């Protein structure tokens, strides 16, 4: 009879940038999504595999909340099957997915005057990246030839470039914290239904 | 310098608007944003909400949901605190504080003006 | 050594179309290649860098992309601006080689 | 909201003595708590950001400590100085908010 | 404000030899890896030298047909990376481009500097 923490990973201070997003483990309680639904604030409400209105009366097994932050123009990469520089190089969701994906327009917060450009992401890797799975290594990514000793310069790139969020920087590419939960159904008792 | 001085004391009536001062100057004025705080007398702190400094764009406590109005004045650099339909609740000292866009704890503050109500 | 075929000299579309033109290679350059834009009477700018990113300040209408041997790069609703000739350069090995060009011009 | 129980209410020390605070929270909040000191009805000020750091200009015998929910903000050889009421306010979730406060006296 | 300009702009008789320098301002000068490429309409564009950073002991790489006659050298307390050619011939013509940094982001290229041989 313990209402779920749906609080604490919505309105917090600083979601983590989305090259190591924080992946929240919510078991063991009751859940009321009406306080997220029709709140409408919320840009972008997309969930596959279930209805929306039908979301309360579903006993699951357990449900995570990933979250990060990306640019505007980069939140419709958040879904199952679409590829881009956020999608198989930072966050890839399976072609399976059952959960829902909330969204923001978040320039009121993570938009300094000058460059707030503490929310990294990556850009380069040697392959693309597994279903639900993070790569906090910062590598020094080589492209042509040689191995470069763990040196910058010609030919080897850090990996992390970072963003740059200005309040006037257009609505494309203005801070939008995401919000990704990810349900499951099977092979375990109730334990979040409400 | 960096500093944060703002009006004086102020004595109102029930049912009257107060409009108390916060101006900042020393600091670039866009890089931080600014918080309200409310010290009744004898107890302890309560955020009143945060307000930024570059759009005007106010976020209140949601206690403190309606009567509470944070105005921002860009040129003359002042946020005001309007206080609408003032109760025998609402006597206490208001300061205002500099937490920033991303860090958000109160290092410069200000000292505070006391309004209070009695008829 | 490596080089780059760009066998495209005159591509004409008019304003408001789709024109690709393709950067042919002999070895294995991963990503390692670049696309230049040359106004002219100018020097040649920068358009994309390692096969897929974009620089900054140019139109969203430059997008390149390809891996493996053989790139392209493909503009969309192209205007009367660009009017330019666009070298594709491939760094791999250290002769490092440029493509032929390819000049436009309006119908 | 998170409220932040402080104990004891008041303390009592004499200058030359080591008493350690507690701020202890109610969710688990990852070092995102702050402490202030502030004597009577003055504005108050920082003492330690993030639970664990310093600024500049205070006296380097106010050390911060602890993480997860419970906090401890160790004060050490104690001056005339330090005689106020001290606060901690946390950072996490949304709203903010100061604890209770625990008033330090002179004996 | 970032730009760059070049010099030695001058003919000489096949056999000669001249000195190209390119300066730089408004950048951090010490870790950008600054090349020279060439232009020519009978050649179309090739690419000529390359010295790297500071944290690779200032490397050298070359052209397969200016070996030994093309030495590349910078000094980052000067601000300019000069391009030194001897032995020159006939296919040297062209136009050369002092560039900041290829094949990379901070990609700013110069305006030239012809070099032709009577
Ligand atoms: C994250 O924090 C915000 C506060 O900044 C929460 O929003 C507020 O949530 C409370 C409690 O759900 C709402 O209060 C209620 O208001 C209704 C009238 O609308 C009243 O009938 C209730 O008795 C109660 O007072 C408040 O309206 C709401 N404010 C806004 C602006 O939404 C938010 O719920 C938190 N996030 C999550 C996921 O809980």
């Amino acid at each position: 009879t313990n209402l779920c923490p749906f609080g604490e990973v919505f309105n917090a201070t600083r979601f983590a940038s989305v090259y190591a997003w924080n992946r929240k483990r919510i078991s063991n309680c009751v859940a009321d999504y009406s306080v997220l639904y029709n709140s409408a604030s919320f840009s972008t409400f997309k969930c596959y595999g279930v209805s929306p209105t039908k979301l309360n009366d579903l006993c699951f097994t357990n449900v995570y909340a990933d979250s990060f932050v990306i640019r505007g123009d980069e939140v419709r990469q958040i879904a199952p099957g679409q590829t881009g520089k956020i999608a198989d190089y930072n966050y890839k969701l399976p072609d399976d997915f059952t959960g829902c994906v909330i969204a923001w327009n978040s320039n009121n917060l993570d938009s300094k005057v000058g460059g707030n450009y503490n929310y990294l992401y990556r850009l380069f890797r040697k392959s693309n990246l597994k279903p639900f799975e993070r790569d906090i290594s910062t590598e020094i990514y080589q492209a042509g030839s040689t191995p470069c000793n763990g040196v910058e310069g010609f030919n080897c790139y850090f990996p992390l470039q970072s963003y740059g969020f200005q309040p006037t920087n257009g609505v494309g590419y203005q801070p939008y914290r995401v919000v990704v939960l990810s349900f499951e159904l099977l092979h375990a008792p109730a334990t979040v239904c409400g | 310098q960096i500093q944060l001085v703002q009006s004086g004391p102020e004595l109102k009536k029930p049912g009257e608007t107060v409009k108390i001062s916060c101006k900042a100057s020393g600091y670039t004025f866009t890089d931080y944003g600014l918080n309200w705080v409310k010290q009744a007398p004898g107890k302890g702190l309560k955020w009143m909400g945060w307000i930024n400094t570059y759009s005007g764009e106010p976020t209140y406590n949601d206690e403190f949901r309606g009567r509470f109005a944070f105005s921002l004045e860009t040129s003359t650099i002042t946020a005001y605190l309007k206080i609408n339909n003032l109760k025998n609740e609402d006597t206490a000292t208001y300061f205002c504080a500099r937490g920033g866009n991303w860090d958000w704890y109160f290092d410069v503050w200000g000292a505070g003006t006391t309004v209070t109500v009695s008829s | 050594d490596i080089v780059m075929t760009q066998f495209q000299k005159f591509m004409s579309t008019s304003v408001g179309d789709r024109v690709s033109i393709t950067c042919k290679a002999s070895q294995n350059v991963r990503t390692a290649v670049a696309w230049y834009q040359q106004k002219p009477g100018q020097s040649p700018k920068a358009m994309i860098y390692l096969a897929s990113n974009r620089h900054r300040g140019v139109p969203d209408r430059f997008t390149g992309s390809g891996c493996g041997t053989d790139f392209t790069l493909t503009i969309s609703n192209v205007q009367c601006e660009d009017l330019a000739d666009y070298f594709c350069l491939q760094h791999r090995n250290y002769p490092l080689t440029f493509g032929g060009g390819t000049k436009l011009e309006i119908k | 909201d998170i409220v932040l129980t402080q104990s004891p209410a008041t303390l009592s020390v004499t200058p030359g003595d080591n008493v350690s605070l507690s701020c202890r929270a109610s969710q688990i909040i990852s070092n995102n708590l702050h402490w202030y000191q502030q004597k009577s009805h003055e504005s108050p000020r920082l003492l330690i950001k993030y639970a664990s750091q310093s600024i500049s200009g205070i006296p380097s015998r106010f050390s911060g400590s602890g993480s997860g929910t419970d906090f401890t903000l160790s004060i050490n050889s104690v001056e005339t100085e330090d005689f106020g009421m001290y606060f901690c306010q946390q950072s996490n979730t949304w709203p903010l908010t100061c604890g209770s406060g625990t008033k330090l006296e002179l004996n | 404000e970032v730009k760059l300009e070049e010099s030695g702009g001058g003919l000489v008789q096949p056999g000669g030899s001249m000195k190209l320098s390119c300066a730089a301002s408004g950048f951090t000068f010490s870790d950008a890896w600054m090349d020279w490429v060439r232009q020519s309409p009978e050649k179309g564009l090739e690419w000529v030298a390359q010295i790297r950073r500071k944290a690779n002991n200032h490397a050298t790489y070359y052209a397969e047909s200016v070996k030994g006659r093309f030495t590349i050298s910078r000094d980052d307390s000067k601000s300019s990376v000069y391009l030194q050619m001897n032995s020159l011939r006939a296919e040297d013509t062209g136009i050369y481009y002092c560039i900041r940094g290829m094949t990379y982001a901070m990609d700013f290229w110069g305006q030239g500097t012809s070099v032709t041989v009577s």
